[PDB]
């Protein structure tokens, strides 16, 4: 008395595909993207980084 | 190479809506210091692996969560009157964090899975959020007005 295989199956197909964002939240969503992207139209700070000019940056002459 | 080619592309990001996550730049500019000083000495508890803006976000609410658990900190606010005043002056009552899980799934495109681990809740908690929050959104968009009657009587007065 025994048994043996004969099928198989899968829960996965090591793929993607597109999506949409544009019929979910309406274009509410660009009308908030588009007054804080005005906030990244410009410049930014350096002095965060200079915090790491003390542990990821030091150098020394000689 | 080292983690400013991985901060300073995103480092405004931090305000990008924090001007409207306390609303006074004061704050803004505190906290987006403050939670860099937060991991001078604790780098390893700022990975970007997960994705480059993920990592960048859950600090960054931290030290806020830490504010307004302490009174160092209180409710939104504006100080504009078209592209910050505009998310208050028509959103004065949605929830404090329906309003982050807006920014997260309508600003962003991130997955609901990361977008739960931005507010440590379950995936289809975001779900609702965002269902509540697009509900207040078409209900209104400004609040014009109100209307809370709808039904009247003539046998007791």
């Amino acid at each position: 008395m025994l048994d043996l295989p004969g099928n198989k199956d899968k829960k996965a197909s090591s793929k993607k595909s597109p999506a949409k964002v544009q019929s979910k939240d309406r274009d509410m969503g660009a009308a908030l993207r588009s007054a804080y992207q005005k906030t990244i139209e410009e410049q930014v700070p350096d002095e965060m980084l200079d915090l790491l000019n003390k542990l990821a940056l030091e150098l020394v002459p000689r | 190479m080292s983690l400013g080619q991985q901060l300073a592309p995103h480092l405004p990001f931090l305000r990008r809506y924090g001007r409207a996550l306390t609303g006074s730049q004061n704050q803004g500019d505190k906290y987006v210091r403050a939670t860099l000083e937060a991991i001078v000495a604790a780098p390893d508890q700022f990975p970007r692996d997960v994705d480059p803006r993920l990592g960048l976000y859950r600090m960054f609410q931290g030290i806020w969560a830490s504010a307004n658990a302490d009174g160092e900190a209180q409710t939104s606010q504006s100080d504009a009157e078209g592209t910050e005043a505009v998310a208050r002056a028509r959103l004065a009552r949605m929830t404090p964090l329906s309003r982050q899980a807006l920014l997260l799934t309508a600003m962003e495109g991130f997955s609901p899975e990361d977008a739960a681990y931005l507010i440590e809740v379950d995936t289809s908690e975001v779900e609702t959020l965002v269902t509540e929050a697009l509900a207040e959104i078409e209900k209104q968009t400004r609040a014009l007005e109100l209307v809370p009657r709808g039904s009247h009587h003539h046998h007791h007065h």
